């Protein structure tokens, strides 16, 4: 399930595009669902293993707490990561629309047929800047979680068996 | 000193200007950053070169 989670994210992120239909981003969740499938279920035996019958609720509270704690935890850090990723971005993005520079006067001229403002145009630029640096650093944060699932792979193998 | 004379002067002043300045100076000493003009580019006074 491990190295399925590794190949699901690092599927998503070498194929991310402006452009992608609807199954570009469900063929990747397809084989998510083996990696969901497999982790459940083996992983909450292990971890009841042995216990004696009157002990499985507390036993039970416990971790759930721990996996609600890393739900919470793991979204707080995401979604910072995500913005600052794109504001950095969007920095290195900007840079290259000034003037002295062929293919960025004739946006503005392409722009400015159609009846916009310089502002306006301005303002429209700065927007797709701002998308593309969002995608950018969506696949950034994929990347990352796979990398650090390929390390999470071994510890399983710490535990005894005693499985009934 | 007439007046006719000095008309035609103050014409033949203009053209006069206008053909010096078909050589650009540089106002300030400085180095040079970005160079987007190329032998052979049309150039209007409101082109960066």
């Amino acid at each position: 399930s491990f190295i399925m989670y590794a190949v699901c994210f690092y599927w998503r992120a070498y194929t991310f595009e402006p452009g992608m239909d609807f199954g570009a981003s469900a063929w990747p969740q397809f084989i998510q669902g083996f990696a969901v499938a497999c982790f459940f279920m083996p992983l909450t035996t292990i971890t009841l293993s042995g216990l004696p019958p009157e002990r499985l609720a507390a036993a039970s509270s416990l971790s759930n707490f721990t996996r609600t704690l890393a739900g919470s935890i793991g979204t707080s850090i995401t979604t910072t990561m995500w913005t600052n990723r794109e504001s950095m971005h969007h920095a290195q993005l900007t840079e290259s629309v000034n003037p002295f520079n062929p293919n960025a006067q004739a946006m503005y001229s392409q722009l400015e047929g159609l009846g916009m403002t310089q502002q306006q145009a301005s303002g429209w630029i700065a927007q797709q800047i701002t998308n593309q640096g969002l995608i950018i650093s969506a696949n950034e944060i994929f990347w990352m979680s796979a990398g650090i699932f390929l390390v999470l792979l071994g510890l399983v193998w710490f535990a005894k068996p005693p499985f009934g | 000193d007439q007046p006719a004379v000095q008309q035609a002067a103050t014409e033949v002043r203009n053209a006069w200007l206008a053909l010096e300045r078909t050589r650009i100076i540089s106002p300030m000493t400085g180095y040079v950053s970005r160079r987007a003009v190329q032998p052979g580019a049309q150039i209007s006074p409101t082109t960066p070169l």
